[PDB]
Parts: C-alpha cells; structure tokens; sequence
C-alpha cells in the first residue's frame, strides 16, 4: 500500500509535547521545553503538524493510537491558529477523530459525533484534495469511521494532539 | 479535560 512518509515537525510542536527520536511519535510531558516561539509553533493547544503538507492529490498514512483518553488526530488547514487557546473545531480548520471520556468521536461542531466503532489500534487516513474529503478507517477490516467532506481552499497538514499523559499517537509507516 | 486539544 503506497503511503506518504511523514515526520512530526518539531518547530510546530507545543513545548509540552514530547516527540520520539524518529519523529513518528508524540505524547504529552509535564515539563515545557525551552523552545523558540516561532509563529508556526502551537503555544497553548497541545498540537503538532507533520513537516509535509498537501495542496493536491490523494495521500494515505496510518496512525497507531493509545487505548486511553487524550488524543485527537486528522488534518488541519495550514491557516489553523497557532497562538493562544483556540477551539478544536472544524470552524478552526481541524478535521479529527478523538478519544475522550472513553468514547471515540468525530470532532463535529457544535456537538461531537460519537462513534460506535469498537476498540481502535491503528487508523488509516485517506486525504483526497482532488474531491475534498478526509476519511478514517480502522485497519483490521477497513471499517469506515468517519468522512469529513470539505472544499479545502489551502494546503492541508496531518494533525496530532495529545492533551493528557497516559496516551500517544504514532505515524506509520 | 480536552480544553487544550
């Protein structure tokens, strides 16, 4: 299966996040790193982008997910706000799944959409900038989790967020 | 809980 080779972009990462040495993994620490505050860096929300974004075409990757609450992942428009506390909503240009309250959610607004998908281990993300959609599938049977249909009007970046300790996200391949 | 997501 042809998947994009992605690495987490340390210049974007919230300083509380810990990125693995291979730049595939992210979790939350309780120590803020002393990092330079670039305009691209998420200074309050616990977010990081991949270093690669996309303006056209179709792209796949997979995300290995922790069993416990605290993560959300998907894609963000490049213009996603980086500074101060921002909402985690489609209006803010984030299109994500989340594990919170021991429930899986598609992060719709104003109310999140609870998913009855069973336990998740690894999720395939299918980003389609030709038709305007981002879809999520559980890898065991490729059951469909959710599709956001979006007329994306800018470059779209893989998005990861971890807002509590005790969980993680990891990029494959 | 997810305020900072």
């Amino acid at each position: 299966h042809h998947m994009v080779e992605l690495t987490l972009d340390p210049d974007t990462a919230n300083p509380r996040l810990i990125l693995s040495l291979d730049l595939k993994g992210v979790r939350l620490g309780e120590r803020a790193q002393d990092l330079p505050n670039h305009p691209c860096r998420f200074d309050t929300n616990t977010r990081v982008l991949a270093s690669c974004g996309f303006s056209s075409g179709r792209h796949h990757w997979e995300v290995e997910v922790g069993s416990k609450d605290g993560w959300a992942f998907g894609v963000a428009r490049e213009s996603v706000r980086r500074k101060g506390l921002t909402p985690f909503t489609p209006e803010e240009g984030v299109w994500a799944l989340q594990l919170n309250g021991g429930q899986y959610w598609a992060v719709t607004s104003p109310e999140r959409s609870p998913l009855s998908c069973g336990h998740l281990s690894r999720v395939r993300v299918a980003l389609d900038l030709e038709v305007g959609a981002v879809s999520f599938y559980a890898v065991e049977d490729m059951r469909h989790l959710y599709t956001f249909r979006v007329n994306f009007q800018e470059r779209v970046f893989p998005l990861f967020s971890v807002c509590s300790t005790g969980t993680y996200l990891r990029i494959w391949p | 809980e997810a305020l900072f997501q």
